């Protein structure tokens, strides 16, 4: 319902999230991060108005690396509060065909999110070893939060081994009226308590975005092999020591050979999306 | 003659340099498609 | 072997191609000798 | 500079047997099967 | 091979056939006499 994880062959993206092994280390990295207000800087006198999708070649444009066109101001029709969506989430500020636009509270947690998604490279976004810490946290201690006080290494066995294809399945996925409600419940001033419990009870968005780190961590790692078990269609492909070994972006063009301004794009969207897991401000 | 081989055949080296020149082609090759289009009717029609 | 190192044309090289002149292959390959030729000669000398 | 640049690579795609390309790597295994490396050496690599 | 053949030579005896082979099931490899020419250049000029 999510996407079937496709490889030639489907899937259901929890078979895929329970197929990988997250497995610890020595070297204690006692070194406790801290979490910071996601830095929205919107701002530009400069807008594409029309009819702006605003799901699936959304998500695509936005972080399946693909044509770096300057990818600029276009969502900069997420302030004007006064904006509406349809159904299909198209973006819009003129509903034409006697179509209908949104309840107010969807509306206000998706301008909300791609608000925080506007103008990147004047956004000033925080160094990237600490995502690395946050993401590998989430996903290591779950939605607790407690410090690592390890170090974690992440391997997968059993693919038809594609983790292109991974990226691709990524970049025909919607989202949006997946994690709709979730926003919804941090705009009308909920509390982590609540809204833990939410993520815990709900666990649709739980796999997605278990699966967004995880994706964006192999994308932006540099210590990744890979290999084909020559006896069967089945590569395994481990990432070593995640977030002690990582400062910049990668350039191994074996792996995946990912550019600059879209990654700068993908560690504000962990950001902003482990955002209101954490304590206050 | 890409690829020089030690026979007088139709061996694989054939397909191979197939394969090179098709390659280097789609390398170029920047085209973009542009028509124009009648307009005829629809209920007269019997596939849909 | 600093002669041969430099100025050789092997009847190898030029064989597959790889150090003719102006042109490559021939395709042709590294004759090595045949069991005539050589039986008389041997003989031959056994004799003497 | 970014014509010839494209060149040398290209061509050091097809040979080189120690490189990929992140993804198939299988069909280069159905390329380069008519290569066989280690014959391949200068006048060879000019040619092409 | 000749003790075989009624040739002389005494029992037991040898050579020392100073190269290798190339082909070895049909795989043309690596040609050891290079690689040990290769590395005996190698260390040399590391040394003058």
């Amino acid at each position: 319902m999510t996407l079937t994880y496709w490889d030639k062959e489907k899937r259901m993206t929890l078979k895929q999230m329970i197929q990988q092994v997250a497995i610890n280390e020595q070297e204690n990295e006692l070194t406790h991060y801290v979490f910071t207000t996601p830095l929205s800087m919107p701002t530009f006198g400069k807008p594409m108005l029309g009819y702006v999708p605003l799901n699936e070649v959304a998500t695509s444009k936005f972080f399946s690396n693909v044509n770096d066109f300057d990818r600029d101001n276009q969502l900069a029709m997420a302030h004007f509060p006064d904006t509406t969506i349809t159904q299909a989430y198209n973006l819009t500020n003129s509903i034409k065909p006697g179509d209908t636009s949104l309840p107010d509270a969807e509306v206000a947690a998706l301008k909300w999110f791609w608000k925080f998604f506007t103008s990147i490279n004047l956004v000033r976004q925080p160094p990237m070893d600490n995502v690395m810490y946050w993401a590998c946290q989430f996903l290591s201690s779950g939605t607790s939060f407690l410090p690592l006080e390890r170090d974690v290494e992440i391997v997968f066995s059993g693919f038809k081994g594609s983790h292109i294809c991974m990226f691709s399945n990524l970049r025909q996925m919607n989202l949006s009226p997946i994690l709709c409600p979730y926003y919804d419940l941090i705009t009308n001033f909920k509390t982590t308590t609540e809204i833990r419990a939410y993520v815990d009870a709900h666990e649709e968005l739980k796999s997605l975005l278990t699966y967004l780190c995880l994706c964006t961590i192999v994308g932006l790692c540099d210590t990744f092999t890979e290999t084909r078990n020559m006896d069967t269609g089945e590569y395994v492909w481990k990432v070593r020591d995640v977030v002690s070994r990582n400062h910049t972006p990668a350039q191994n063009v074996e792996k995946f050979c990912y550019t600059i301004q879209n990654a700068k794009y993908m560690i504000q969207l962990v950001h902003v999306l482990l955002f209101p897991l954490t304590d206050n401000k | 003659n890409i690829i020089n081989t030690i026979t007088d055949g139709i061996t694989y080296a054939n397909r191979t340099e197939f394969f090179i020149r098709v390659m280097v082609l789609m390398m170029m090759d920047r085209k973009i498609l542009t028509m124009e289009f009648y307009d005829v009717d629809t209920s007269a029609i019997s596939n849909t | 072997v600093w002669g041969l190192l430099g100025n050789t044309d092997s009847s190898y090289g030029n064989a597959i191609g790889a150090t003719g002149t102006a042109n490559v292959p021939t395709k042709v390959q590294p004759v090595i000798p045949t069991p005539d030729n050589f039986i008389t000669p041997t003989i031959h000398l056994k004799t003497s | 500079i970014d014509a010839i640049c494209s060149v040398e690579g290209i061509l050091l795609l097809i040979l080189s047997r120690q490189t990929t390309i992140p993804g198939y790597e299988d069909e280069l295994n159905k390329l380069r099967t008519g290569i066989s490396q280690p014959k391949v050496t200068e006048r060879q690599y000019r040619r092409a | 091979r000749a003790i075989a053949a009624k040739f002389p030579r005494f029992k037991d005896s040898a050579h020392l056939n100073p190269y290798s082979s190339l082909n070895i099931g049909g795989r043309t490899q690596h040609s050891v006499t290079y690689t040990r020419m290769y590395d005996a250049i190698e260390e040399m000029f590391n040394l003058i």
